[PDB]
Order: C-alpha cells, then structure tokens, then sequence
C-alpha cells in the first residue's frame, strides 16, 4: 500500500537535480509512492512553459509513468478547506497548491515527502520527511 | 487474491487478470521473469536507476514554480 | 448526463444570497449540474473559517449532495497545465482556483456557470453562461 | 408529528408517506437527496425549492473569496 | 443525488431508495415531517437530547476500563 | 460527511455523567461523530461486566444507534502499526486499544475526541479535542 | 468458501522462520485462510519496528496478498466484548489481541490456526488447530 | 531477460507467455497474486512456493511481540 505523497517542490528538485541522495529513497521506497494531481498540473505547466515542452514533457511523462498520481476528490477538499480555516486562524501562510496537496495527504493519512518543511509543518496533523 | 485458467492464444499461451488482480492499463508492456514453476510479471521500464541515468531536462524548467504570494 | 460546471463565484453567490432566479434555473438544469472538486474545497473553507461552522457545513452539504461533484482528474491537470501556459506571458492573468475551474470544465466539455464572466472569457475554448 | 416504518421492496427499502402527508397526486415522480441520516423527497423539478426556501448561512458567510491573485 | 418515484402500496403511496440514497438497514422507524410540497425523512428517535434525558447506567458500569498497562 | 472519531474514554465519560457541555457538542456536530469498532468491543464488555448487563446494554445500544460505528480495517490497522514503532523508537508509551483508535482516525484523517489529550498528544500527526 | 483464521503467532512463526511443513499446509488449504486486521497491524508493526522495515513489509505484502484481510467489525467487536467477559472474573488471562482475533473468529465462525494453543484453550465455543 | 505485451480479452487484461518462459502444460488453471505493480503467477496448488523460496525478513525482525500481559 501507500505511504508517501511527494510535494511539488521535492518533484522539480529531484527531476532538475536528479540527486543520489533521492534516488537512494526511490529505490528503497519504491511502489509506496504518489504524487497529487495538482502537482501533475504543475510540473505539466513547468514543461509547457519551457522552450522545449515535448522534451521535458516526455522526461515528466516517464517520472509519473513510475509513481501512481491520486485524483484530487471530495476527502482531499474537505481537508483543504479545513486546513485553509485553520492556518488563517493562526495566521501562518502557506501557498494555495502546497495546501491543496497538505489536504490531500492528510484525508489519507499519507506522509509529506518535502523540502519545504517550514511551511509544511504548519499544518496541523500532518507527518513531514525530508528526503533531500 | 484471485484465481484463474490459462489460454491457447495469438498461437502461444497466455492468463487473464480479473479486475481484482488487474494491472493499470497504462502498462503497454511488462517484463516475465521465470523463478521455479512460477513466473513474475512486472511493469517494464519501471526501475528509478534507468530514469535516474537517462534524458536530462533542460536547465529552464523553473523560472519560478508560480505559486502565488 | 452532465452539461454544466458551476464555478466557485456561482456556488458563494447562491449559498449566501439565495436568488430566485436562481432556484429556477436550478430546478429546471437539475440533474445536468456539477461542480469541480477545488470548488467544494472552498466552500467548506468559507463554512470552516465563519463564525458559524456547524450551521454553514449543513447548508453547505444540503447544496452539495444535490450536484455531483467532480474529482480533479489527470485530465483535470493536464488542461490547467496547458491553460496556464495559454495565459502565462502570452495573455492576461487568471486566479490559480479558477485555473483549475476552467481546465477541468475543458477536460469534461462543460459549459463553465458563473456570475462573472470577466475572468473566464480569457480562457481559450470553453463555454460560459451567465446565470445571475 | 407522525411517525412510520421502512420496509423492503424490489431490493431498496421505502416507507409508506402517511395519508396526513402523502404528496399531490401530482407527483409522479421523485428527486431523493441524502444529507446525513435524513433524506429530503422533492418533487422532479422541485428539487431546490427545499433548500432556498429552508435554513440559511450565517450572515458572515465568507464576505471575501480570498483566492490569490488579489 | 438520485431520482425515482412513487407507488400505491400497502394501500398507502410509498418510495424507494436506490442504494446510493438507501438508509443504514438498522433504521427500523421514520419520521416524516411536511415542508412545502416536499416530504423530509428522518430516522426517529434519533436526537441526543431524548438520550441525555432518558435511562441511566448503573453505577457499576466501570470499576476500571481495564487497559492493559 | 464525517470529521469527529469518539475515543473511548470520552465515551465511558459520557455515558455515565451525560454531562451538558457533551450534551452541547453532541447536538452541534451530531452526524459528524463516529466511534471505532475497538470502543464499541470496550463498552459491551464493560455492559456484560456489570451486574445489570441487558440494561446497561441497552443505554448503550441506544447511544451507539444514534453514531456511526466503523470496522477496523487494514488502513486502520496498517496506520497503527506505523504509530506502534513510531511510539516506541520516542519511548512514549500509549495503551495497545488507544493506539487502535488513533491510528483508525490518521487513517481517514479524523479528529480524536478525547479527555486524555496527554496520552493522544504522543501520536504523530493526529488531530485531538476535548469536549469535556 | 472460507474456513480458517490464522492467528498473530502463527504469522510471525512463519514469516520468521518459513517451515517447510507450513508451505504445504498453506498450499494445500490456499483460498480457505485469512488473517484479522489486528493481526495486520502486529505484523505491520514487526517491519516498521525492525531495522530493515522496507524490506520486511515487501515481504509482508507477499504474504498479506496471497490471503483474504476480514475487517474487524461490530460482530467481531460484540463476540469479543462477550468473550473477555467470560473470562473476566470467571477465568484466566489472555492477552488483549489475542481476544480481539478470539472473537473475530467466533464472529464469522472460523476455525483459529495457531501454533500455541495454551491461551486460545481458554476460549469458550472457539475451534482450534496447531499447524507449527 | 525476455519482455512481453498486454492485450485485452473478454473485458479483463492478459499477457502471453513468451515460447521460451511457458509454464508446464501440467498448469491449467493459475493463482494470480498482486504486490505493488507486480503480479505473480503461480500454478494452483503450488501458490506459496514463490513466497516461501523468495526473499525473506531480517534476522532481527520481530524477536519479541510485545502484546501487553507479559
């Protein structure tokens, strides 16, 4: 079964620098990992915004061709709406896709792949790992 | 998990996967591995370390990741 | 069976002024509306952030539960991404919600519903009615 | 006010609307809502009258959308 | 949400719900209640308050939970 | 939809006292609790215990007709042998039925409602309340 | 078409030490055994408490995949509950677990397969195998 | 070593043995296992031979199993 969810930011890190350091816990982790459909839409418009889209579509095509992307549902925006209500009630910011994966996450109890753990760990009853 | 039966098809011998054991259907090819009486089929072009050493992006695929804020 | 995609701007317009002219048009589309998932995640946003959660929630869920509601899909994602490449420094600025809104609407073929057109009409391809 | 009891037919389980409460011989047809445990029975084509006529948000709703971008 | 329609049955007028709008099947009893042209039914018996009001437990009902520890 | 799983101390502490500020939270999110299969084990059991078991069994059959009750399930179990490890490798302890209860809720992202918010305050990324 | 539960301890026993006279019994009796979900949890708990967890879960995953998982539901959690009464007061002990899965197989009728039947003796109406 | 093609066939999704990794024409009906994106194809009757000849836990696995009364 599933256990991690990779953030957006951990996913342009890791297809841009392609580090060993990531490639040893994708190897390890490896059928337990998934991505957000709001991260596909947003690697997808890295790569349509590139001067080579089919190129760099064609290397995200492969990276998400490894990992099973989760249709964002009703679970994931009763979440999100709950975590927008409770970050704004405390006042500490977080950027509206990085939300909207925390949601999604959370309404399966998966584990938050990023390396954005400040912002991250505003949210509350979320686990965080960073693996870069 | 579940059961089944073999064939006599495209003039060889393949198996079905009911829905249950069914794989996703964006799996165009896979590969049979053989290990005692049993075989193992397996998603090709699934290992990280061949898209780890492959095709690069090019270096313009952040300007910015365009989350607003 | 589906024709219509109500937007976020519709749903809040309703849910807290409750048009009559509304109602009848509600009546006679039913059956033939939905919304997308991001949508739902901000009107329970609105509920949970209020100074009446519990009340909100309830008329929030006696709205919803007459719609289908629409995961945001790979399709869903894939539109966006492209609609925010169509926009990006070729065009005029679009809200990230109603980025999603109106790619998913495209990766359904459904007429977007809204009461404020002046977003949408800068997305290429897809349908829009004014219902207020 | 009154009461009644399910029952099961073809599979599904109905209940027998009351004569005190039995709908317009008008209504052929039904739309049936579920929210919670409770289920809301409107007539085809009436099937929002329940909930715009029916209980409404708190006043401070959301008076802002706060989507970015603004 | 679903649709269907009405019937003459039991020599009353009554309405199914297909399983995506059935209730719990531990729903013996309804509450029907009128509003407008529209009918709105409910499990009976099911507000906290009747509870809260009504039998008691004995006082014996924990001498401890009995986690183990 | 659902957002509250009752733990069973809050329960037990509800049964026997029927305090009114319970009573206050009980009619404002009624239809949003649920308790898990291990609570409802842990009540019966204290009803056969009692020397009165049909009787106590039946408040408790009436207080258990007005929740949803759900199965632990392999999620369920799955998240509470992550919490299991993740407790012992912090040397925090958590009884074995409360640890079944927290990782139930992780798993389908619910809120714990309990009056033993030390013992749940252990578990990773797990949202807790007090209603008492 | 169902008949035997295998207990935790047979589990473990197994997976640990990998008897030949188990792979016939398993085998010989494939379609007929399933496991409770408290079991899954302890076995999930073994791998994500060892030093090697990724390793150990796939291998859990192999053996988990090839029986049936039962939800531990409200007729597991009334015989349990009527169980640990039974010996409460009236008897001697067993561990918590174990009269989880006691009751869980009375629940459905299932014949418990274990390789230390000095607790499980204690259970009353429960069928019992040794198959270490 | 040797790949292979899906295909559909009566609604469900199958693969064909390759001539050089057949299995014995003694295997007439199959258990089909699913881990991860895997599926491991064992002949009836012999489901547990992959799983017991295969890979194996780590020596410190679980020696103790911690059920509280002890």
């Amino acid at each position: 079964m599933l256990k991690f969810m990779l953030d957006t930011n951990i996913c342009i890190f890791t297809i841009k620098n392609k580090p060993a350091s990531v490639r040893e816990r994708f190897n390890l982790n490896q059928g337990r990992m998934c991505i957000s459909s709001v991260t596909l839409m947003e690697v997808i418009y890295g790569a349509e915004k590139s001067q080579m889209p089919e190129r760099n579509l064609a290397v995200i095509e492969g990276f998400v061709s490894r990992i099973d992307v989760l249709d964002y549902d009703a679970a994931a925006a009763t979440h999100t709406g709950q975590i927008r209500a409770e970050l704004a009630l405390q006042g500490r910011p977080v950027g509206p896709f990085d939300q909207m994966i925390a949601g999604h996450a959370r309404s399966r109890g998966l584990i938050i792949v990023t390396n954005n753990t400040r912002e991250f760990e505003r949210v509350g009853g979320l686990r965080i790992e960073d693996w870069s | 998990h579940m059961e089944n039966t073999v064939f006599l098809s495209n003039r060889s011998q393949p198996v079905r996967r009911p829905k249950a054991v069914a794989l996703p259907e964006n799996v165009k090819r896979v590969e049979v591995i053989a290990v005692g009486r049993t075989r193992i089929i397996t998603p090709a072009g699934e290992t990280w370390d061949e898209w780890f050493d492959g095709n690069s992006v090019s270096a313009d695929f952040m300007d910015n990741r365009e989350q607003p804020g």
